[PDB]
């Protein structure tokens, strides 16, 4: 490890989507 | 023709009800996160498996740029600084001896002189970035002719790479210190209730069809084991042995 | 390539770096060249004639011109030791390049050097450079790379220099190694008499530099005159049938 940092608390959550629902699309490249 | 009606209708409703269930709702779960944590000001981890979050968005006020030593630091970063490729794909907030100054993936998206953040105009530093944006906006100090100090590059492909919230900090969390990401995490869903209830008539509508179409076939005069079934020869023993000594 | 080179007009206000830097440069030096510049290497073609490349692997060789691939030498007249291409003396030609600059963003915009009276047979402009520079191919497609543009000028009654327009090079050579950016004397206007570049360099990659040198406009003459089928040559495979006169070595 490059620096000692312990992992996160998440914050989770629920919600009921669609079929059809995106957030939008994936960074796959410049 | 009583048997004819149920191989139309299980038929069309194993149908419309099967070309139906991925256009139903389904239940997201939705992660966040948001660094302080403990309110101790250190850093953490956060390995994102999709390279990238859906937003993310840092506040870092003034004060806490005001209260550093002389030399640089790194108040706010997204790797550590010393990775293999940090400065690209990553976001850092550096405040080098001098001049303060946002970056991004080998981008400068914004850059002030120390001794002008270092002032009681300056009130805080907005990094949003989301899709379609990734602006830097110095709240206070105003671009010399009339702006106040925002920056650009509304490339949607400018989001960091994110592995935790590393900082070159220690002590209590100081008020005003945000940081905000959100995690993509669409492929982990469950169906509703409306969608198993769909399924599970698709199933059963597509069976009675075929049972109705096995009791249809059937009017001909026919309905309801072989020698070649009841004999062993070499050849099976052959291929047998050659399958179990292969597996193994 | 000493013959034309644009003497600067005269009387202007330079740094300490020439004419070559303008007034201020933020991010360019003299000595701002790296000094391994080979290339990226080609992939061979599966199937290709005279080539002796082994068909069961993906082959890739890296070829590159005679002295335009790095080096150091003799000091020139900014106080840079870089090794310069195609015969150019480093006692009266300068270079600024950005090269070991990864923090701030590099700018630089030369004097106003004069161009010579219209020919028909001088068409072209010519700035030898190096670094990843950014231009288009006769397609409207792009090469990725930063900015270098030779503002044109036109001189009023008195020395009042009005600028107009700015193009992009054309860029044909690999990547790193040392080239010709051409900007030919049709692009001008009927009135543009003198010209300057601008140069800028934002990113902060490791590999994103472009170390340029001033302009010129060479006096061509063609290669039947220069070599002038007498001499032995030695011609390629590829280049042999078009060239019927030279003769090769016996």
């Amino acid at each position: 490890t490059l620096v000692d940092a312990p992992p996160a608390q998440l914050e989770l959550g629920t919600a009921t989507r669609s079929g059809l629902w995106s957030p939008g699309k994936i960074r796959i490249g410049p | 023709r009583g048997t004819r009606w149920v191989a139309t209708i299980a038929g069309l409703i194993g149908f419309v009800l099967s070309v139906a269930t991925p256009l139903l709702p389904v239940v997201q779960t939705t992660a966040m996160l948001d660094w302080p944590q403990r309110g101790q000001l250190g850093s953490v981890t956060a390995p994102l498996i999709s390279l990238t979050p859906v937003d993310f968005t840092a506040t870092v006020p003034c004060d806490v740029v005001r209260a550093m030593p002389p030399a640089g630091g790194v108040v706010l970063g997204t790797a550590p600084k010393q990775g293999k490729d940090a400065n690209l794909q990553a976001l850092f907030v550096v405040v080098s001896a001098q001049r303060v100054d946002v970056t991004d993936r080998n981008v400068v998206i914004l850059s002030v002189p120390r001794e002008q953040v270092t002032s009681p105009q300056c009130q805080r530093i907005e990094v949003t970035s989301t899709h379609a944006g990734t602006f830097a906006n110095f709240v206070g100090l105003k671009d010399p002719s009339g702006a106040p100090l925002r920056s650009g590059f509304p490339d949607p492909n400018l989001r960091p790479q994110i592995v935790g919230v590393f900082t070159d900090l220690t002590g209590p969390a100081p008020p005003g210190l945000a940081v905000s990401a959100t995690i993509d995490t669409r492929f982990s869903t469950r169906p509703t209730t409306l969608k198993l209830l769909a399924i599970i008539g698709a199933i059963v509508a597509t069976v009675v069809a075929l049972i109705a179409l096995w009791r249809l076939d059937q009017l001909d005069g026919r309905g309801s084991i072989p020698a070649s079934w009841r004999t062993f020869t070499l050849t099976d023993a052959v291929v047998i042995f050659g399958f179990l000594l292969w597996h193994v | 390539p000493n013959a034309g080179m644009l003497q600067p007009v005269p009387g202007q206000a330079f740094g300490p770096d020439g004419p070559l830097g303008g007034i201020s440069p933020v991010g360019f030096k003299p000595e701002g060249v790296g000094e391994d510049l080979k290339s990226d290497p080609v992939v061979s073609k599966p199937g290709l004639v005279n080539s002796d490349a082994s068909p069961n692997k993906p082959n890739a060789a890296i070829t590159d011109s005679a002295g335009t691939a790095g080096g150091k030498g003799p000091v020139g007249i900014n106080g840079s030791h870089a090794a310069l291409p195609f015969g150019l003396d480093p006692a009266r030609t300068p270079v600024m390049g950005s090269y070991g600059e990864n923090n701030l963003a590099a700018t630089a915009t030369s004097a106003w050097y004069q161009l010579p009276p219209r020919s028909p047979d001088r068409p072209l402009v010519v700035v030898s450079a190096a670094g990843a520079i950014w231009s288009y191919k006769e397609d409207g497609d792009f090469i990725y790379g930063q900015s270098l543009k030779l503002q044109w000028g036109v001189t009023g009654p008195d020395g009042r220099i009005q600028p107009l327009g700015q193009v992009f090079p054309i860029d044909i050579g690999p990547q790193p190694a040392w080239r010709n950016l051409r900007f030919p004397l049709a692009w001008a206007p009927p009135e543009a008499d003198v010209a300057r570049i601008v140069a800028y360099d934002p990113n902060l990659s490791p590999e994103q530099w472009f170390a340029f040198t001033p302009p010129r406009v060479p006096v061509l003459e063609s290669l039947q005159r220069l070599i002038g089928s007498a001499t032995p040559v030695l011609m390629d495979i590829a280049t042999a049938a078009n060239f019927p006169c030279q003769r090769p070595f016996s």
